[PDB]
RNA sequence: GGGUAGGUGGUAAGAACCUCAGAUCCGGAGAUUUCCGAAUGGAGCAAUCCGGUAGUUGGAAACAGCUAUCAUUAAUUGAUGAAUAAAUAGUCAAUUAAAGCAAUACGUGGUGAAGUGAAACAUCUCAGUAGCCACAGGAAAAGAAAACGAAUGUGAUUCCGUGUGUAGUGGCGAGCGAAAGCGGAACAGGCCAAACUUAUCAUUAGAUAGGGGUUGUAGGGCUUGCAAUGUGGACUUGAAAACGAUAGAAGAAGCUGUUGGAAAGCAGCGCGCAAAAGGGUGAUAGCCCCGUAUUUGAAAUUGUUUUCAUACCUAGCGAGAUCCCUGAGUAGCUCGGAAAACGUUAUUUUGAGUGAAUCUGCCCAGACCAUUGGGUAAGCCUAAAUACUAAUUAGUGACCGAUAGCGAAACAGUACCGUGAGGGAAAGGUGAAAAGAACCCAGAGAUGGGAGUGAAAUAGAUUCUGAAACCAUAUGCCUACAACG
RNA sequence: UUGUGGUAGACGAGCGUUGUAUUGGAGUUGAAGUCAAAGCGUGAGCAUUGGUGGAUCCAAUACAAGUGAGAAUGCCGGCA
RNA sequence: AAAUCCAGGUACGGGUGAAGACACCCGUUAGGCGCAACGGGACGGAAAGACCCCGUGAAGCUUUACUGUAGCUUAAUAUUG
């Protein structure tokens, strides 16, 4: 499914309001970008994962 | 008519149909003017004029 | 226990044969029934059928037999007492053999 | 949904978020949690109540009361004639279970009131199973005999040992009273009066 | 264990047996439990087909009997091991769990319409309803203030009444509609992270296992003393006791006469009751029977509560130091949505982007700033009051009584209809007792007429009572030159 | 004394069914049901007798309704 | 068997009438009841008229009717040095 491996946080489905507030059934995505990380022995895997995550990955030191 | 719920009394008067024995708080009018006919005690008559006011 | 047995004397109180002396044969328990000899004589019209060895002969014509009654109107019959009456039972268990044993409650006559 | 494999992702981290707020070394905790709750008290500066609160605590605990019980049977006594401080006091050592444990065929108060509850307990112009009735200063409370066919016996001795306030014949099985348990017969645990002016705030 | 003298389930008589060394029957605990079905050795058109492996018995072997085992996924462990040296991927083996179903009912979450109303319709309503899906539990959810809110104020959550159809929110239209406060049901608050410290990991630990800590009238850690050996739990094992549940025992009191087919009705004279609830007995029985009130009883299994001990948790008030810790892609902000009564806005939440501070700190009191006050987010668990009844026991009804009551009083989700999903009926009563009509007559027989049983046969199996429409018979009157609601 | 035609409609007074609560009463020497007859009422309605039928029913005062069938190309059953 | 059927004992002329009568008014004719025929009528039977109109009815289709939207295309931003 289109969702992050690394936590479980997945669509979010909404409203797509427009002029005259006429109401369409719409899908925000999350950003799956792929991503390659160090874990056990540093061994490479890639991983679709958020932006969210990515930013959170950077910043722990794990993405080197 | 009794006050003080008497244990003898509630023996007796329990596999007859016709007599009954009831509190002060518990007759209303129907099973007090049902009765044609009542015996009341004289402590439960003073309690009335008490409830009476 | 049981207030009516198979062997015991028994009298009926109610219909028409009054003071109908016999002996039970044989108790239903299920039915509330009993049947008593010499007590209630019925005569069913026995057909003829033969398609069978002992039915090649059937021989039936009037056979009177006996129809069940309703236990509540037997009455056990008292013999020990010099005068028999009619009366009902207890259900005392004696000490001596710790077997229950019914006995009247007008007498003291044990079954 | 798949094969999450939670090893993958928890190693996959090592600290992350989520790992630390699941984090298998979760212990157990299993008795830490129940007992410290159990029941506290103590005083504190800022509002003084506490020394009532505590107090309360310990007088309910002494019966084996629900806090609402107590509320009702405050609201019943504090009407009626004045300075009540010495009818209150009679109506709380008027329980049934109460005065069985004080009459002495138990071992303790809430024995004596399961035992009131399973129905041993006799009384006057009436009978009871209910271990909560509230009882008058004389009536006699005749305990059974089955009880008594059930020797255990080591009952009617403390009966025996008692206290001033109750007159009770061992063996015998008979119980009443008089002169109902002035202050000295109720000991020092509890015994104070300002936590009374608290159940006027809390109850109308 | 209880309990007896009958039993071999119903349409069911007969034949043949069992049963007083205690049968049948009831209760507790066990044994056996074919095949399909989550079905799981493989398949397959369900109740079928085709096997492997390790044993053991016959055969000279093929083979044939008799056993146990053989699915998949996830976790742990061990062995083996690629591209490619190492190492993994992968492969194998062992152990532990998961699969599914149902209670036409309650819970949470995701998804989510339309008929309709607005007298049209698009905002809105319907409605976060129906439906679809996932996960449970015996309840679930929620939950211990970065809170309400305007005060010398309350102090987890949940549920009920009021506040009120109020403040408000609405093409300000149809409509929608709280949060405080008050009165009640129940009541309970706990526990981690970080500081600091111990031991160990090529100690590059930034990791593992312990001690210490859980906060707001700030708490804790650092150093230094006094007082403590207790009280209490949402708590483990045992022992004992009590109250029950799953079979049961005992349990009072009436005769006579009359109508009647039959008395229990009716009348006379009585009797018992902690039993006058009910059922049956040839009519309408307190005293005929079974029962009921009441007193009792459990070998075995099981429920609730209590006591004792026992693990496991749990403890106050000071002094100094001025040092450390208090949950970050987090709170905020921007762009699109939503939750709250609110049609998006102070508060809550998030799809995209950005992004802080560290008790002289941060959030809140309906834009916002300052003063004042309140509270400590970004970690976890939480009984009770609350929601429901497929089922078990007892019982009730100014509820129904075969067109009613569940569709189904009978063998009803049956007969039947459709490829299928699905749709879906009608039908009860002889008599107290079959004593169900032997026999005779007519007829081929069914059947009918007598006889017989029965109080009744015009109660006869077509079986309680038997209405009308409808079809026939007949006493009496009228009618074949007669225009007729 | 003045009146009494009447649809839509407004108002008032009553009848009838079942059951419940209080009183009383009848019933195998025959209750309900059901059929017939030459009865009583202003109206809904109410009796008497006889036949069939075989066990419940009636009167008064109140109370509660699945309470009143001629029509819906109404439903079911029966019969023309 | 079948559709039909308010109950019928069911004539004609002129007139009348909700405006075209077996049933009303005035006249005329006609013994009771069948059978075989043919269709004049009973505004005959079957089908709550398909034509027309009405309903702030439905559905299908069309477009530069309105409001939206799948898809396609363009830019900013993140992955993005
Ligand atoms: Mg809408
Ligand atoms: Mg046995
Ligand atoms: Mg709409
Ligand atoms: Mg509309
Ligand atoms: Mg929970
Ligand atoms: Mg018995
Ligand atoms: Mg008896
Ligand atoms: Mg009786
Ligand atoms: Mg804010
Ligand atoms: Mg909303
Ligand atoms: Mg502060
Ligand atoms: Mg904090
Ligand atoms: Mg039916
Ligand atoms: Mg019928
Ligand atoms: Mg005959
Ligand atoms: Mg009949
Ligand atoms: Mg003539
Ligand atoms: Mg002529
Ligand atoms: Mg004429
Ligand atoms: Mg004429
Ligand atoms: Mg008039
Ligand atoms: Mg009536
Ligand atoms: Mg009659
Ligand atoms: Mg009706
Ligand atoms: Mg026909
Ligand atoms: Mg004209
Ligand atoms: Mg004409
Ligand atoms: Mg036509
Ligand atoms: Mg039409
Ligand atoms: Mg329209
Ligand atoms: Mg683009």
């Amino acid at each position: 499914a289109k969702k992050d491996q690394l936590t479980l946080r997945g669509p979010l489905y909404g409203n797509n309001r427009s002029h005259s507030k006429t109401i369409t059934r719409r899908k925000w995505n999350v950003n799956l970008q792929p991503c390659k990380v160090k874990t056990a022995d540093g061994k490479t895997t890639r991983i679709l994962v958020s932006t969210r995550t990515l930013r959170t990955l950077k910043k722990h030191n794990r993405l080197s | 008519v009794v006050n003080t719920l008497n244990t003898n009394l509630e023996q007796s008067t329990s596999n007859i149909k016709n007599v009954q024995v009831k509190h002060l708080d518990k007759v209303s009018v129907r099973d007090l003017m049902l009765a044609n006919a009542l015996l009341v005690e004289k402590e439960v008559l003073k309690a009335l004029e008490g409830k009476f006011k | 226990m049981q207030r009516i047995k198979k062997g015991d004397k028994v009298v009926v109180i109610t219909g028409k044969n009054k003071g109908g002396s016999g002996i039970v044969l044989k108790i239903m328990p299920a039915r509330q029934q009993a049947i008593v000899e010499g007590l209630n004589k019925v005569t069913r019209h026995k057909k003829k059928d033969q398609t069978t060895k002992r039915a090649a002969k059937q021989s039936t014509g009037k056979v009177q037999q006996e129809a069940p009654i309703f236990l509540s109107k037997l009455a056990l019959f008292d013999q020990k007492a010099k005068q028999q009456t009619i009366g009902k039972i207890k259900y005392v268990m004696d000490p001596k053999t710790n077997k229950k044993t019914r006995v009247f409650k007008k007498s003291n006559n044990t079954l | 949904k798949y094969t999450g494999s939670i090893f993958k992702r928890s190693r996959r981290l090592g600290f992350s978020l989520l790992e630390n707020n699941k984090e298998f070394s979760k212990g157990k905790k299993r008795k830490t949690i129940p007992g410290q709750h159990g029941n506290r008290f103590r005083s504190s500066t800022m509002s003084g109540y506490a020394q009532q609160l505590q107090e309360k605590q310990r007088m309910q605990y002494m019966y084996g009361i629900t806090d609402k019980q107590f509320r009702r049977l405050f609201r019943l006594v504090l009407k009626q004639r004045g300075n009540l401080a010495v009818n209150l006091f009679r109506v709380l050592e008027s329980r049934l279970d109460n005065i069985v444990y004080r009459m002495g065929f138990a071992p303790t108060r809430r024995s004596a009131r399961q035992l009131v509850n399973h129905g041993h307990v006799l009384l006057n112009d009436r009978t009871v199973d209910t271990p909560s009735i509230i009882l008058n200063p004389g009536d006699k409370v005749r305990l059974k005999a089955k009880t008594i066919k059930i020797p255990i016996v080591k009952a009617a001795s403390e009966s025996g040992v008692v206290s001033p306030f109750v007159e009770t014949n061992n063996k015998t099985f008979e119980g009443t009273y008089v002169r109902f348990p002035e202050r000295s017969e109720l000991p020092a645990g509890i015994n104070e009066s300002y936590v009374v002016e608290w159940y006027k705030r809390l109850v109308k």
